[PDB]
């Protein structure tokens, strides 16, 4: 189009540049368009009426210091006692007042303005006129006992936290409340009324649901190796013994031979039979609805069993589906216990075998300071984060899961969601020895990916003309995978499986998300090689019913019963720690103060809870998200399903029964149901209304008409709303203050490190050259549209294209944002893409190996070419021995050579910039490529210098996330880079910068949340004020009417009495 | 009195004090609940401190801020109601400055820090009170011209005090946006209300500035204390500590290593707060003075103490001793519950008094006046006077009275126009009666209308009846003694004596009749009479001289008291039955007791009547002479209470002869240089006979329950300022009663607007025994306890009412229709027209609204049947008179013939007038077909006179003229 910018005719023509200089008026266009130039044309004094009247406004000032960071802050905010003394003394030198005992005059609003107005606090002064249960110390003692070498054993002693008088207001010890019940009453008015009436050692293992890893080795071919401890349990199926068992070696389980083969979506499939006793046999479901169980045929459903019976040649790992007995040839069940149950730890990281690969079943860092010395810094974790992780992250979180490899679906199996998924081939076990399962579509996609990978491997082998044995084995593997896609033929069309009917729940719901302040506190102590889980930071505002359902699922660790009864509907209306109708208050009442995990799991801001998924008898817990290497690891979990005076009398009596022996417990459930009954009483009753009106409601708002009672109910409800919103705002403000303090601390700490990070360096793309064993597959994550291995990059080692052995690192590199310097150069950007390559290397130099002669020759040639004679001599004196050409004894690896180069560059900070250092490393890399070195790699990260050495295979797309996920990915990439290259100060500087950036982004997110919460608070407060005003008006009208009626009655009685004694006095003795 | 029982004989009056002060331990004041709600809402939206220790400090500071706001708002609410309550409050805190244990701010004592802290807290209390007083002065100055109701003014005062604490709450709670929003909403509502009330911006700014200055006192004091390292000298120099209180505390710290009559007299003498006054309350409550002060400083604790460990009798005694007028009230709840305790006859007046006392006093006066208007006496005075004969028509005075004309005076006065209808004023203005008669009637109207006099009478009767009831023998004639008490009260106020000094005399005789002349004062001047000052002992001795176990009982049996007792007995036995058996004639009892029944004179009834009359006469004698400084003002006020500008027609009497003659004039007996016995028996004593039967409504109600009517003075003990201004107020000059050591307090009235703007209030405990000088209180358990005030009255009443009889005192020598009432209301060229032998008079008088005597009869509130009976009786009387004059001459005197002829001709002319009027009324009756008695009221319902009626006949008029001419023919002859 001719108006692509949607400008006016003259403006569009000017933008195109089609208007000549002669027709242009310089003054008008200078004043209109913007390539233009710019041009610039007595402390006791009585406060002024403006200053005094500004003290009552809701928004008197719009000062915003929330984004003004001062790393060297000298915060000493103290109440000016000397200024107050000066003002008082000045005031007393005026005209003395008369007619009062106190003779000195009055400062008209000056003292209140000075002591309370704006431009070691006053509360300390007021507190000079007048124990706590330290939960953190007790938890630390318990965890130290658990960590002791005698107890069990990986002992890491937690440091001692600061005193409770100086501890942070959001720390671990204050999750159960501040412990101020003795000083202040609960914030709810109804709670105050009930209080006045009187009605109100292996802890490291937590049970959450009601009652290993394999390494890969480049082989002569692909290896699925395995840490060898023996099988705590062999996954057997004793259901049918003797024959019809194969016991395939790869799967480490027994499969069935084809001789013994004699508006919820789940509710839709079963057609409404969702009760736990009225489920119908699975066979009926298959017969009635075959269009969801058959391959779009009339009557020929047939679960193939020949394939899984035959042992997999070349030990190909294709997870067989859950076995099924009934075969289709063309009733209220108790539902218990049709599946075997086992214990699974949710916090353990799972590394299952690679699908399609062979199985053999049987800290210190160097930092360059500002002055220019590269001293080491032992890395350590501050006591606060240590205690937090010991209380939440380091504990054992267990769940009751269905043992899939030992489970079988029979004829009399109830129509459970797991039963439907197993019969429909939706979930397949993946790890041989654990109940981990994955959707079948994931396994099919992994098989397809392996098929493509080894097909291109076969093409490369054909091009190289390798030995016929390798070609034949690759052909056999290809045929095996192609058969396994369809499972029953070589010519059959590939099959697509349906979505499993079992709902999925993210494991963070059962694990707990870390708040942004705690995450930044962890970030304050950068530990190389660590990773931040993006799902542990993603929090969403919950609802009361969702938390109620979650506690209905989670059982009480003390007794094993569910935390909340199945019939307890709407037991919570408040989120406050200090209230009485909140999850924190309920957990404190139950006495579960030693379980901070329970407190974290039931907070207002946590992971998303889907009520339907928890309502189902069986639901999936997702343990790790899908990756191009590994399927989404999931587990399957099975769910096992009066007046005020009277209540006071029983509550007093119930506690009295404690003094005797009675029964073992005899008290918990009765007291709980009694307290729930007290909680859910009605207000409209005259007795409760009288008690509340005489306890909390002022006399000006007393009444009995329906309007007054309704307004009282509305007042209590809006008070609850105010409680919730104020608590949310307070928590967000505390988190914001903590994040600001920690970000200022991080900035102050990073200001001590020299600026050597090459974040504005653009490496030239790598030019192309002339150009039997099978290697693995390298991964590269990028956001650049039209990426080729010759693009290269800028890193610690130098120019070249970086590839990662682990798909996790490449995925993290794929979501990290394009560098701001590189953003101005890259023309087009796209979705986060992960590119496959198979390495084809002739010679490879290890970075953690002794330096060979060729590397030294390249180093010397590069230094001679780039640096001057004096600089070259200084470098030689710095790194080389005084009398020989051989390297110094302290320098032995190319990584150490890079560290020495960085140290030399930082020594001459004046004339050496990160660009020049990276150019020197790049020149070293080009000289190495000239020698004939393809790439530099430690095990995991390969720096390809010659783009012709790799071939692109496939591109995997990732979902574009928000800004905070992008920052988390960038920090993860920087941390992994630092973890590999611990000795290079550039990696540590990059990690520190990434940490600060992530903290800043989290601070911005907290600001947004705080603004939302403040708006909600304003709405709630205004509504509460309106309700209180209306209630006062109505009650006053009622009281005035009643008083006027009584006055009229009294006046009429006076009239009658006066006329009665107004006739005569004729009664002898009656007055 | 056997025409009764032991039941309904003691139930006639009530005397037991009921308990109406209620305060459970779980009750909270309105200010406390409001502040708790507001601070809870503020706490829900606070800004939590970022460090836990700072959070704990903030929580403590917030609780303290709530406590201080409660204190400030309560004090401001108290000061807004009664400004003087500041002086009683601060002076007590100044008394307890330094050693107050129980201060709400604070949750061998050698630590200087704790002593300094207590001292600083008390100084903060005093400075807060001073600030609230300054804010009150500023508020009054601003609100003087706007002119809104007192309830709205107090509501605005409380709201301003609450809103002034906005900066303090904003800073204490952390300047959180929610806290500022809540306080801004409250401030905006207050601004809207204030601007609606008429305040401008500058006045609102000044009021808010003063309130915010008030609220910042406590933190200012704490900053001062902490900044100087607790330097008491510098704090005193800054002017924060009162100098006198600090000096007293210093003296107390360095020092640290008695009849009730004196302390009570000292407490009464000073209007300001006196610490020894607390000692008085120490004796009544069995409680130490320090403990009483501590309870007083804490309102809820004071209410609990009052409602739990103190009985109703103790509260009544304390209030009637004037203690409650000086003990400070620390919360509005104290004032409201004390108002609830003193129950007026109607609770709605107490309800009005709780909010606005001035309107309550006005409503009480209005109720009394309204009950006066429809009373049994104000409607039938004219009817009963002209029937019993004790009222003489104006035309009859011309010829009836040779000398007694000087002893006759009209009934109507200037202020009577504001009680009765103007048409009834015409009828009342045509009546002339005896001077004592008119004064007694005016006094009966005065006592039953004024709140002050009614309260004084109620207090006196309460004391008398509550000391009569505890005597088993004397309790059997409560109604008789009350009736005599009321009659003597009316007589005494008719004489012009000081009503409010009646209790004093009631003690004095009670002393003398028990002790002798020694129980009086001979050393200081008492009253100026004659030409020199005569002491009280000499005055009483000369009183006894000129008048006519227990020593002086025989002094009651003298010549003068026997006749008075006979007169009282005659009145009682005429208006009701005998005091013995009920069914007994009026004259038979006195005749039997006089002409016979030797040694049986001076019955208990006669003894009690003589006692009462002696006490009233003593009161009149002390009140009618020129007294000393203290009693002169009270006497002058009592004289100025009279309705007419002149009942004071010089009753200040200076010599004994005139005063004795005046007293004998107003005390009848028989014989005496006094007009005649017959005139006394025909025109004066029948009035007292009728008055005994026609007591007003309010007097009967007060005599039925006297506590409810002394409740007026008990209420005014709490709030006694005027609405107009505070310029004229000198109640301290009246309280300096040096004449007697009796516990009677005379105060002035300021709530009434008119005309009782200077009324007198009597405070007299109902448990005071004058003979033994003790207070007989009833403990909470139920055991009577005697308290010294420096065989009591019950013994005297038992000995007055025993079977002992006196033997022939002094003399005992021997016994001493409707038509005329209808005629009595009848009222130049007229005399010359009708002088003698004229007939045209009818044609010159038949028409005329003034001549409509039936209108006057209707205005008299006379029943139609009574009017018909009177007309028939007049006809019969004229028929008899015609023959008895024409043909039955007892004395054929020309002058008597002419006089009786004129009288009967006028009666016949009135007969014709009312014949025409009643025929007209019957015509209207048959025209409207209505029941008769209803029509009698209906006549004043339509406010129609007979003038507009024109029901002419043509036969009725002819026959009426014919019969009238036939009547007058032989009369003229």
């Amino acid at each position: 189009s001719a108006n692509q910018f949607n400008l006016s005719a003259t403006d569009n023509l000017l933008q195109q540049g089609k208007i000549t200089q002669e027709l242009i008026n310089e003054t008008q266009l200078t004043q209109s368009h913007i390539p233009t130039v710019y041009s610039t044309p007595l402390p006791g004094q009585k406060p002024s009426p403006e200053t005094f009247n500004s003290q009552f406004n809701a928004q008197p000032t719009n000062e915003d210091a929330s984004r003004s960071f001062n790393p060297n802050a000298l915060k000493r905010s103290q109440f000016d006692v000397e200024g107050a003394l000066a003002a008082i003394r000045n005031i007393n030198t005026q005209e003395g007042l008369t007619g009062y005992q106190t003779i000195k005059p009055w400062g008209e609003g000056a003292l209140s303005s000075l002591m309370y107005g704006l431009g070691y606090t006053l509360d300390a002064i007021r507190g000079r006129q007048y124990a706590f249960d330290d939960l953190a110390e007790r938890m630390r003692q318990n965890r130290n006992a658990r960590y002791n070498a005698i107890n069990k054993t990986f002992g890491r002693e937690i440091a001692k936290p600061v005193a409770v008088e100086e501890r942070w207001s959001t720390d671990l010890s204050f999750w159960a409340g501040f412990g101020l019940d003795t000083i202040l009453d609960p914030i709810d008015s109804i709670g105050v009324a009930w209080k006045a009436s009187g009605l109100l050692t292996n802890t490291g293992r937590v049970i959450v649901t009601p009652a290993n890893k394999y390494q890969v080795v480049q082989t002569p071919k692909g290896e699925v190796s395995i840490p060898v401890g023996q099988p705590t349990v062999q996954a057997k199926l004793p259901s049918i013994a003797s024959n019809n068992k194969v016991t395939s070696l790869t799967l480490r389980r027994e499969i069935r031979r084809p001789d013994g083969v004699i508006n919820w979506r789940w509710s839709r499939v079963v057609d409404g039979y969702i009760n736990p006793e009225g489920m119908q046999p699975i066979i009926e479901v298959v017969r009635r609805k075959p269009e969801v169980f058959t391959t779009n045929s009339t009557s020929g459903y047939s679960p193939n069993w020949e394939y899984w019976s035959a042992p997999k040649v070349d030990d190909l790992y294709i997870p067989a589906p859950i076995d099924v007995e009934f075969k289709v040839i063309p009733l209220a069940l108790p539902y218990g216990e049709p599946y075997p149950l086992t214990q699974w730890d949710l916090s353990l990281e799972t590394n299952p075998p690679q699908i399609g690969q062979r199985i053999d079943n049987n800290q210190r860092r160097r930092v360059i300071k500002a002055d220019g010395t590269a001293v080491y810094e032992t890395v350590r974790v501050n006591p606060e984060t240590q205690l937090l992780d010991a209380a939440i992250t380091n504990i054992n979180v267990v769940a009751n899961v269905v043992d899939v490899p030992s489970m079988s679906v029979s004829q009399s199996t109830p129509a459970s969601p797991l039963a439907i998924d197993a019969a429909s081939d939706a979930l397949r076990p993946v790890s041989p020895g654990t109940p981990l399962v994955a959707p079948t579509s994931e396994v099919n996609k992994q098989l397809v990916d392996q098929l493509t990978r080894l097909t291109e491997t076969e093409r490369m082998m054909k091009r190289r003309g390798a030995s016929p044995e390798t070609l034949e084995r690759i052909r056999t593997q290809k045929l095996e995978l192609r058969k396994a896609i369809a499972d029953g033929d070589e010519l059959a069309e590939p099959k697509v499986k349906p979505e499993p009917v079992t709902p999925a729940i993210n494991k963070t719901v059962l694990t707990g998300t870390m708040t942004m302040s705690e995450l930044s506190q962890q970030l304050l102590d950068n530990v190389p090689g660590s990773r931040i889980d993006p799902d542990k930071v993603r929090r969403v505002e919950r609802k009361l019913s969702e938390v109620e359902a979650l506690m209905k699922v989670i059982p009480n660790p003390i007794t094993g019963e569910p935390l909340l009864g199945s019939a307890n509907t709407r037991k919570f209306r408040t989120w406050a720690k200090d209230s009485s109708t909140s999850p924190t208050a309920y957990l404190n009442k139950l006495g579960l103060q030693e379980y901070p995990l329970l407190y974290r799991l039931f907070e207002r801001d946590g992971a998303a809870i889907d009520i339907d998924a928890l309502a189902h008898p069986e639901f999936r817990v997702i343990l790790d998200k899908p990756l191009p290497d590994k399927t989404s690891r999931q587990v399957v979990v099975s769910n096992t399903p009066m007046t005020i005076n009277e209540l006071r009398s029983e509550r007093k009596l119930l506690k009295s029964q404690i003094n005797e022996l009675d029964d073992p417990s005899d008290l918990i459930e009765r007291l709980m149901e009694l307290d729930d009954a007290i909680n859910n009483l009605d207000i409209t009753k005259p007795e409760n209304l009288k008690v509340v009106q005489d306890e909390v409601i002022p006399e000006t708002q007393h009444g009995t008409s329906p309007e007054v009672v309704k307004l009282t109910q509305q007042k209590l409800d809006i008070e609850n709303e105010v409680i919730n919103t104020g608590v949310r705002v307070q928590e967000l403000e505390l988190e914001l203050a903590r994040q600001k303090v920690q970000l200022e601390d991080a900035l102050s700490r990073i200001e001590e490190t020299a600026d050597i990070n090459p974040h504005d360096v653009i490496s030239e793309p790598l030019p192309s050259g002339r150009a039997n064993t099978t290697e693995g597959s390298l991964y590269h994550g990028t956001r650049v549209k039209g990426w080729t291995p010759g693009n290269g990059g800028v890193g610690e080692w130098g120019s070249g294209t970086y590839f990662s052995k682990s798909s996790q690192a490449a995925s993290d590199n794929a979501i990290k944002p394009l560098r701001p310097a590189l953003g101005e150069v890259i023309d087009n950007v796209t979705q986060p893409t992960i590119h496959e390559v198979l390495p084809d290397f002739k010679r490879t130099v290890d970075v953690n190996s002794p330096v060979d002669g060729d590397f030294s020759a390249a180093l010397l040639m590069s230094a001679n070419e780039l640096m001057d004679g004096s600089e070259f001599t200084s470098f030689k004196r710095s790194i080389m021995k005084p009398g020989t050409v051989q390297l110094r004894d302290t320098i032995k690896t190319p990584a150490d050579i890079y560290a020495a180069i960085e140290k030399y560059a930082a020594k001459n900070d004046i004339e050496w910039t990160p660009e020049r250092t990276h150019k020197f490393k790049s020149r070293i890399n080009e000289r190495l490529r000239l020698v004939g070195v393809d790439a530099l790699t430690d095990g995991d990260t390969t720096l390809v210098i010659n783009p012709d050495a790799v071939s692109v295979i496939n591109s995997h797309l990732l979902d574009e996330t928000d800004a905070i996920g992008t920052s988390i990915a960038r920090y993860n990439s920087a941390s992994e880079a630092a973890g590999r290259n611990s000795g290079i100060p550039t990696a540590n500087a990059n990690q520190a910068e990434a940490s600060v950036m992530l903290q800043r982004q989290m601070y911005e997110e907290t600001i947004e949340k705080l603004e939302d919460a403040k708006r909600q608070q304003r709405t709630a407060i205004t509504k509460s004020h309106e309700i209180d005003e209306q209630l006062t008006q109505t009650a006053q009208a009622e009281q005035t009417t009643k008083r006027q009626q009584r006055v009229a009655k009294s006046q009429k009685r006076a009239e009658r009495e006066a006329e009665r004694l107004g006739k005569k006095r004729d009664n002898p003795c009656q007055f | 009195s056997k025409h009764c029982g032991l039941e309904a004989n003691q139930k006639a009056t009530d005397n037991e004090p009921k308990k109406r002060i209620r305060w459970n331990k779980s009750q909270r004041t309105l200010i406390e609940k409001l502040t708790a709600d507001k601070h809870r809402k503020l706490r829900q939206s606070r800004r939590t401190a970022d460090i836990y220790g700072d959070e704990v400090s903030a929580a403590q500071s917030q609780k303290l801020a709530e406590i201080e706001e409660v204190l400030i708002r309560s004090a401001g609410d108290v000061i807004s109601l009664d400004r003087g309550q500041y002086d009683k409050w601060a002076s007590l805190v100044s008394a307890k400055l330094g050693w107050r244990r129980g201060n709400p701010l604070n949750p061998a004592l050698k630590d200087a820090r704790r002593v300094a802290q207590n001292l600083i807290n008390d100084a903060s209390h005093i400075r807060m009170l001073d600030g609230i007083k300054r804010f009150d002065d500023i508020y009054r100055q601003i609100m003087k011209p706007l002119g809104m109701t007192t309830d709205d003014a107090r509501a605005l005062f409380n709201e301003t005090i609450e809103i002034g604490s906005i900066p303090k709450n904003n800073k204490i709670y952390g300047n959180s946006e929610g806290v500022r929003l809540i306080n801004s909403l409250r401030h905006s509502d207050y601004i809207e209300r204030a601007k609606g009330y008429g305040l401008n911006d500058e006045a609102i700014e000044t009021l808010l500035r003063a309130a915010t200055d008030v609220h910042s006192v406590f933190d200012e004091m704490r900053v001062i204390a902490e900044a100087t390292g607790h330097n008491i000298e510098e704090l005193q120099n800054l002017g924060y500590f009162p100098r006198i209180a600090t000096r007293d505390f210093n003296i107390r710290l360095r020092k640290a290593l008695n009849p009730l009559s004196s302390v009570w007299q000292k407490s009464r003498k000073f209007n300001y707060f006196v610490p020894d006054d607390l000692e008085v309350a120490s004796k009544l409550l069995n409680t130490s003075s320090d403990e009483i002060a501590e309870m007083l400083l804490n309102p809820r604790e004071w209410m609990e103490f009052l409602t739990s460990s103190v009985s109703s009798s103790q509260i009544e005694t304390m209030t009637e001793l004037g203690v409650m007028s000086k003990l400070p009230m620390t919360s509005r709840e104290v004032f409201e519950q004390l108002v609830d305790q003193y129950e007026l006859p109607y609770k709605h007046i107490n309800e009005m008094f709780k909010l606005d006392p001035h309107v309550a006093a006005e409503e009480y006066a209005r109720v009394l006046r309204q009950a006066v208007g429809n009373s049994a006496m104000l409607k039938t005075v004219v009817k009963d006077g002209l029937a019993a004969g004790w009222a003489v028509p104006e035309k009859m005075l011309k010829d009836l009275s040779p000398k007694e004309r000087a002893n006759f005076v009209p009934l109507s006065f200037q202020k009577l126009d504001q009680f009765m209808s103007p048409e009834q004023l015409e009828a009342a203005g045509k009546v002339y009666v005896h001077r004592v008669v008119s004064d007694q009637w005016r006094s009966m109207l005065e006592i039953s209308m004024s709140a002050n006099k009614l309260g004084a009478f109620a207090s006196a009767w309460s004391h008398l009846s509550t000391f009569l009831n505890k005597s088993v023998l004397a309790s059997r004639n409560v109604l008789y003694v009350g009736t005599n008490f009321l009659s003597g009260f009316v007589l005494t106020n008719a004489v012009g004596a000081n009503v409010f000094t009646v209790p004093h005399a009631m003690m004095d005789i009670s002393n003398y009749l028990a002790k002798g002349l020694d129980a009086f004062d001979g050393t200081k001047p008492f009253a100026k009479i004659g030409g020199e000052w005569i002491s009280k002992r000499e005055f009483f001795k000369q009183f006894l001289l000129k008048r006519g176990s227990f020593k002086s009982i025989g002094a009651l049996a003298d010549v003068r008291s026997a006749k008075r007792a006979l007169e009282y007995l005659w009145s009682y036995s005429s208006s009701f039955g005998d005091p013995v058996r009920g069914t007994k004639g009026a004259a038979e009892y006195v005749g039997s007791l006089l002409n016979e029944a030797t040694d049986n004179f001076f019955s208990p009834f006669a003894k009690m009547a003589s006692f009462l009359d002696t006490m009233y006469k003593w009161n009149a004698y002390t009140s009618l002479v020129e007294r000393q400084g203290a009693a002169e003002l009270a006497n002058t006020i009592a004289q100025g209470m009279t309705l007419e500008p002149i009942s004071r027609i010089g009753r200040k009497f200076d010599n004994w002869r005139d005063l004795s003659r005046h007293i004998d004039d107003y005390f009848f007996t028989f014989d005496d240089p006094g007009t005649t016995t017959k005139v006394i028996s025909k025109y004066v004593r029948p009035f007292a006979n009728w008055s005994m039967q026609s007591t007003p409504a309010m007097l009967r109600a007060a005599l039925r329950s006297p506590q409810k009517f002394s409740a007026y003075a008990k209420l005014l003990q709490l709030y006694n300022r005027g609405n107009n201004d505070d310029e004229p107020l000198n109640q301290s000059q009246l309280t300096d009663w040096q004449d007697d050591e009796y516990p009677v307090i005379l105060q002035r009235d300021a709530l009434q607007t008119g005309d009782g703007n200077g009324g007198l209030l009597v405070l007299f405990p109902h448990t005071f025994d004058p003979i033994t000088d003790t207070l007989n209180v009833i403990d909470n358990a139920g055991r009577t306890v005697n308290i010294l005030f420096g065989d009591g009255l019950t013994s005297m009443l038992t000995e007055l009412f025993n079977d002992t009889y006196w033997a022939k005192p002094a003399g005992l020598l021997l016994g001493i229709p409707l038509a005329e009432a209808l005629l009595g209301m009848y009222t130049l060229a007229w005399e010359t027209a009708v002088k003698n032998g004229n007939w045209s008079a009818l044609a010159l008088m038949t028409m005329g609204a003034r001549v409509r005597l039936i209108d006057t009869a209707r205005n008299t509130q006379m029943t139609l049947d009574e009017i018909k009976t009177g007309i028939d009786e007049l006809q019969k009387a004229n028929v008899n008179a015609a023959r008895q004059l024409t043909l039955n001459p007892e004395k054929l005197s020309e002058s008597e013939r002419n006089k009786r002829t004129e009288r009967l001709t006028e009666s016949l002319t009135a007969e014709y007038q009312m014949k025409y009027d009643y025929a007209r009324l019957i015509n209207y009756m048959k025209a409207k077909r209505i029941p008769p008695k209803r029509l009698l009221f209906e006549m004043q319902q339509r406010s129609v006179n007979v003038s507009d009626l024109e029901p002419v006949g043509g036969k009725q008029r002819l026959q009426l003229e014919s019969d009238f001419r036939r009547r007058i023919e032989e009369i003229n002859k």
